[PDB]
């Protein structure tokens, strides 16, 4: 708050960019990284308060001065290495929407008006207003509660020279009109003229009050008049101030830069003159644009036009050799060092509101301007064209360029690109879609450098566009008409390459599968049902009449354009048969990398628009295309997982293991607990079954490389199967807590046994951590439901399943068993704790021991599924031993 | 919420942590204009929902479980009244000359 004077001193010399002006720019950089919310249109925080009404505009003027000094300046690296992050921080330190409040060394240039001959055709107004200024000065005194004294006296605080007009001397009237004469000459010198539209021409009865509003242009008249007043005042003050040679007046700052609180001195006079002109009736004749939101993007346009033309020149000369000296090499590197960091920082920082609209419900205020986002869309198309087949040609900043294009892909709504906006940019983005799909077709027919350009720039960014549209639920509003046709042909081109069995395509198949899955999620016609596509309104045949389908030769069905995608009726059965039958990657390596990608495409299988749940598209189509209910797909997935893992345990399938762990995310919505039990218990039971030997072989050898390999695949299978089991019971535990399920407690024992095996086996902990870092496991992702690490799944699964194993045991003998488990470390083995199990039954808890025990036992016996089978002497020891052991290893994990 | 622990952005189950005990804690609730709400301290366990889902096996007891009579509650009445000027009031001071 008290550094605004320091900033006012810094703006005098910092934009000049002297030799010693760089460190102050670094100080600005740090001071601007700090207090970041304090400078903002809303209130940041109370640690230092809120910014003034104009210090934001001081920052804005700083940014523009530094930017213009940057432009066409010497290209020295250290000259601006520290200063480009300063531009990033300054741009991020102020909001784009309503960037400046009350918008509109340093030498205030006056207006040369004495040279020109002034008009005198309106002297009846000139002299009248010149006298009226002093008349209103008198009028202010009666409101101030002071009488006007005739004779000159010092005690009268107002001007004592004032008198009644009968005894008033004009010697002061002929000298007080000089400021009025100067102001009128200033207006005359300005491009704005005065025309007598109307026919006309010591206290004034008519009042001159500036409390009423007026039109924007006519208010800009008064704003510019006050600007001229203040720059003339600054010039006449700095004429005297320049003799000092050091320091400056705090109000010497330009009219736009000074604070609005001190602007009133000139604003009130300008508005009073404006209201006088309005009363006369004289004719005067000469939003998002003013904001940081879009004006800076206007200058971006004025930059990227030059950018595209010079990179076209560069690619032309690199094709026809090279140029010894680039005509504008400084401007060539300018964008690469400034624009790319500035775009990828600024849009990153304010992307919260860039995808916000008044229709949308978001925290940051929406831009509410079609051009604001649509020239951004043009920038998508243009930047694509800047690197279209020229990614390697663009330069070493191509990874930077594609990252900028990626963060651009963030924050896009169809309400600004397709549903509204000029047809030029709409056709540009549609042409981008057509070009990308055509390039994909050419790559997949060649594979049956352009491919390098596609795989580096087009495929990742296209994946991001599809993911963003799918998450924003803009598929219906984006994928339609030409866009939907392009989606059709790129869809059928991606799967067309699936028939290829080459070697160089194997690495690309995961990316194609991911992009195909992304498009499948945001695909709003449900192409998988060709026989029912006529019901959905998003279909090109339903949306466009056959006359509208003739120009592009649309066949009758979506399958007829490209039957590459099989129908859903048999394809699910096809995979559920072939994958079960083969049960090995090596036997059929082609389908493992071809059908599994389209299986990941089928992963976002939605059933909220089918018979299961009321379809949002049901009014559009009464028989909705989605007509799949059973989770046969999911249970076939689980069976395939079991078969392939068990058969190829030794095979280093860790990458596909990771894709399979992240695979089948919407299990809960289609989770059928019966079949899920029937598949999870046998699966995790073979898993822990071989886990028993793996630690056993480790134990015998330790009292090695073979067992470490066994733990390697074991640690692989856990992190590849544990994530899917968590989500299944996250939403089914509540039912089993409410009503005890026999399988639920059994699975508690399974996960407990695997966990305790992990706690016994030091290298199994080692290899678990190894596969955390070898496979880059996102275990925190498994914990967080979208709806060394000390966050492994083997510990997580008990934090998850412990209530199931804890609500089955009423007696509190676990304390004496806990003593036995401490005796484990005190040299009591499994046989000794079996003896303690034998002697446990002579000590049990009582309902009368504690008052809380009464209601605890009340709830325990009021559970509808409670039974005395566990309370029988044979089963009590078993259940309490299981709980005690799992609790053992949980506490020893808990102890650091 | 409905037996499911609310999730923080960072990924912590505890809404607050490192809380000093100090002098003590009490249940509290505030309602806006035209709002109604049902506060269940837990005098009857049969009337407590989702307590078995979360809290029962974690060692959490219902507030006022063994209490014979319902817990008395205090509400902030909005009737202005005259009270002595506190000596530590930051804005006003009274001197006895």
């Amino acid at each position: 708050s008290m550094l605004q004077h320091l900033l006012r001193r810094l703006v005098f010399d910092v934009p000049i960019l002297n030799e010693f002006a760089k460190m102050p720019l670094k100080l600005l950089t740090n001071h601007y990284e700090r207090c970041w919310k304090y400078y903002c249109l809303p209130t940041g925080w109370a640690n230092f308060g809120v910014t003034s009404e104009e210090e934001l505009h001081l920052t804005r003027k700083l940014f523009w001065g530094i930017f213009d000094s940057l432009a066409h300046k010497k290209y020295d690296q250290e000259l601006y290495r520290m200063a480009m992050p300063c531009l990033c921080a300054i741009a991020g330190a102020l909001p784009p929407d309503y960037v400046d409040a009350s918008y509109s060394n340093f030498d205030p240039r006056p207006v040369e008006t004495l040279n020109v001959i002034i008009p005198e055709k309106l002297d009846s107004f000139i002299n009248k207003f010149a006298e009226y200024t002093h008349e209103k000065w008198a009028f202010d005194k009666i409101q101030n509660n002071w009488s006007y004294g005739e004779n000159v006296d010092e005690e009268l605080k107002t001007h004592p020279m004032l008198r009644p007009y009968k005894t008033f001397s004009e010697k002061d009237k002929e000298i007080y009109r000089w400021p009025i004469k100067e102001s009128l000459k200033a207006m005359i010198a300005w491009e704005w003229t005065i025309e007598k539209a109307r026919e006309g021409e010591y206290n004034p009865q008519p009042p001159d009050l500036s409390g009423v509003t007026l039109s924007r242009e006519l208010q800009a008249m008064a704003e510019q008049l006050a600007e001229n007043y203040h720059n003339t005042w600054g010039r006449k003050k700095k004429q005297e101030l320049e003799a000092k040679g050091g320091g400056t007046h705090p109000l010497l700052v330009p009219y736009d830069t000074l604070t609005a609180k001190e602007k009133a001195r000139d604003r009130e006079k300008a508005q009073e003159l404006l209201k006088f002109l309005q009363m006369n009736g004289y004719a005067v004749t000469r939003s998002i644009e003013k904001r940081f939101a879009f004006g800076f993007l206007q200058q971006l346009l004025r930059w990227m036009d030059i950018s595209q033309e010079f990179i076209a020149h560069l690619e032309a000369v690199v094709s026809s050799g090279r140029v010894e000296k680039s005509p504008h090499e400084q401007e060539i590197k300018f964008f690469a060092k400034i624009l790319l960091p500035l775009i990828n920082q600024y849009f990153t920082n304010h992307c919260l509101y860039f995808l916000s609209t008044p229709a949308k419900v978001l925290g940051s205020g929406g831009h509410a301007s079609n051009k604001e986002k649509e020239m951004i869309t043009s920038l998508f198309c243009k930047l694509a064209a800047l690197v279209r087949h020229r990614v390697s040609l663009f330069g070493t900043d191509a990874p930077a360029v594609v990252n900028c294009l990626h963060i651009l892909a963030r924050s896009l709504d169809a309400r600004t690109v397709m549903k509204s906006g000029p047809e030029i940019v709409k056709a540009g983005l549609r042409s981008f879609f057509e070009s990308a799909s055509e390039d994909i077709e050419k790559m997949v027919e060649n594979l049956r450098q352009n491919l390098t350009y596609t795989t580096v720039a087009l495929l990742p960014v296209l994946t991001t566009l599809f993911q963003h549209i799918a998450q924003h639920q803009f598929g219906d509003d984006v994928i339609l008409d030409d866009v939907q046709v392009s989606c059709y042909r790129t869809l059928c081109s991606i799967y067309s390459l699936g028939t290829t069995k080459n070697t160089y395509v194997e690495k690309l198949r995961p990316a194609l599968g991911e992009c195909l899955a992304r498009l499948a999620a945001a695909m709003p016609v449900a192409f998988l049902e060709p026989q029912l596509n006529e019901y959905n309104a998003c279909s090109v045949y339903t949306s466009k009449s056959p006359r509208e389908r003739a120009i592009l030769g649309l066949p009758n069905s979506v399958e007829e354009m490209c039957p590459d995608i099989p129908v859903l009726d048999r394809l699910m059965a096809d995979i559920g048969g072939l994958a079960e039958s083969g049960a090995r990657y090596t036997e059929m390596p082609h389908v493992i990398e071809i059908t599994l990608p389209m299986l990941c495409s089928y992963l976002p299988r939605w059933w909220e628009r089918g018979p299961e749940a009321p379809p949002p598209a049901l009014p559009a189509g009464a028989p909705p295309p989605c007509t799949a209910v059973t989770s046969d797909h999911l249970n076939s997935l689980l069976g395939n997982i079991l078969r392939i893992i068990v058969n190829n345990l030794g095979i280093d399938e860790a990458t596909w293991m990771k894709r399979l762990a992240v695979f089948a995310q919407p299990i809960v919505s289609r989770a059928r607990p019966e079949l899920l039990h029937s598949h999870f218990i046998p699966t995790i039971g073979r898993l822990r079954k071989r886990a028993g030997k793996v630690v056993a072989e480790e134990e015998q050898l330790r009292l090695e490389l073979l067992v470490r390999d066994e733990f390697s695949v074991l640690c692989r299978d856990l992190y590849a199967l544990y994530p899917l089991l968590i989500r299944y019971v996250d939403n089914n535990r509540a039912h089993w807590l409410t009503e005890p399920n026999a399988n639920a407690e059994e699975l508690f024992r399974m996960v407990g046994e695997i966990f305790i095996y992990w706690s016994k086996s030091h290298n199994f902990k080692r290899e678990e951590q190894n596969f955390v870092v070898q496979n880059e496991i996102n275990n925190m992702s498994f914990l967080t439901a979208d709806s060394s690490v000390q966050t492994s799944l083997i510990v997580a699964t008990l934090k998850k399943m412990l209530p199931i194993g804890l609500n089955m045991c009423a007696p509190t003998d676990q304390d004496l068993i806990m003593l036995a488990k401490t005796r484990y470390a005190l040299k009591d083995t499994d046989e000794e704790v079996r003896e303690f199990l034998q002697n446990n039954l002579h000590l049990q808890g009582k309902v009368e021991g504690s008052p809380s025990l009464r209601w605890q036992m009340a709830l325990y016996r009021g559970l509808p599924g409670r039974e005395e089978d566990a309370d029988d002497p044979e089963k009590i020891v078993r259940r309490v031993q299981e709980v005690s052991a799992v609790l053992y290893h949980l506490e020893q994990t808990e102890h650091p | 919420l409905n037996g499911e622990v609310l999730m923080s952005d960072s990924g912590s189950e505890t809404a607050f942590r490192e809380i000093e005990i100090g002098d003590g804690f009490l249940p509290v609730c505030s309602l806006g204009p035209g709002q109604v709400g049902h506060l269940n301290l837990g005098q009857d366990v049969s009337s407590l929902r989702f307590f078995a889902i979360c809290g029962l096996q974690e060692g959490f007891e219902p507030f006022a479980i063994n209490m014979q009579r319902p817990v008395t509650t205090w509400f902030s009445k909005s009737l202005p009244q005259f009270e002595p000027v506190p000596p530590e009031h930051p804005h006003y001071e009274v001197a006895r000359m």
